[PDB]
């Protein structure tokens, strides 16, 4: 699980 | 179609006991704790003396490769101690007080449910910590006491094997959550009860563990807006009681009966800081 963003 | 009140009273009724928390920087910024995308005039400056771009190269590893003196300048800012908690740490402290917190779940770094008192075993600093450090060219590990004067003096703290500089263990984009956040495996399908507060639901993996409690669970959100999963996929059993994060918190305190022992937690704890 890594950290992302905007999807 | 369930109310504030209404889960306020499954909580009094302890038909709800076991509640599971999420939180972001919504309630860090009443303690004045600098939100970082939406940074005061002062910080702001301070990172833009360094070309800072935008605010999420703070927590991106090309940015930080090429240039560290922004997320340090912010580093600094968060030294463990320079703030208090506010109204909504006390609350959940008083949750856990109460023998019904399952666990908490933040995104936040700067350490404030723990100052309020919320044990570390019922924590899942979900982005990291600055308690421990690691060189970004060997890899080696370290305490984070081992750079913090560095930290505080203005100084980019660097590797004494290879002179690397070395990064507190927080959760940049890309980089893998602490092993502690699969505590979720079990604690969300243990929850019979959802709080979210404070946070705008964007960064993943965190937003997407609000679809993890079970159908019947009540998820209750304290928020400026309905955001992320709530607002895309709602169920029938949520609550949003939209508005100022702190003045939903005491609202709910008020539904619950709890007014005079939060008034009381405080001036202990504002006792115990001064
Ligand atoms: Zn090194």
């Amino acid at each position: 699980a890594r950290k992302s963003t905007g999807g | 179609k369930l109310s504030l009140q209404d889960v306020a009273e499954l909580i009094r009724a302890r038909a709800c006991q076991r509640v599971v928390v999420m939180v972001g920087a919504g309630i860090s910024t009443p303690s004045g704790i600098p939100d970082f995308r939406s940074p005061g005039s002062g910080l702001y400056s301070n990172l833009q003396q360094y070309d800072l771009p935008y605010p999420e190269a703070i927590f991106e590893l090309p940015f930080f490769f090429h240039n560290p003196k922004p997320f340090f300048t912010l580093a600094k800012e968060l030294y463990p101690g320079n703030y208090k908690p506010n109204v909504t740490h006390y609350f959940l402290r008083l949750l856990h007080d109460k023998g019904l917190l399952l666990r908490l779940y933040t995104q936040n770094i700067d350490g404030l449910e723990r100052v309020s008192g919320i044990p570390a075993s019922k924590l899942v600093e979900a982005h990291g910590t600055f308690a421990s450090a690691t060189c970004t060219v060997c890899q080696r590990p370290f305490p984070g006491e081992d750079i913090r004067a560095d930290v505080m003096a203005d100084r980019v703290p660097r590797c004494p094997v290879c002179t690397g500089v070395v990064k507190p263990d927080i959760v940049f984009f890309g980089e893998p959550l602490p092993q502690r956040f699969l505590l979720h495996v079990v604690d969300f399908p243990m929850a019979d009860l959802l709080l979210i507060l404070g946070t705008s639901l964007e960064v993943e993996p965190f937003a997407s563990l609000t679809e993890a409690v079970r159908s019947s669970v009540p998820r209750l959100l304290i928020n400026r807006d309905l955001v992320g999963p709530l607002a895309w996929h709602p169920r029938s059993r949520d609550v949003a009681q939209l508005g100022d994060v702190v003045h939903g918190v005491e609202s709910l305190v008020e539904l619950l009966g709890w007014t005079e022992e939060m008034r009381d937690l405080v001036q202990r704890e504002t006792g115990k800081l001064d």
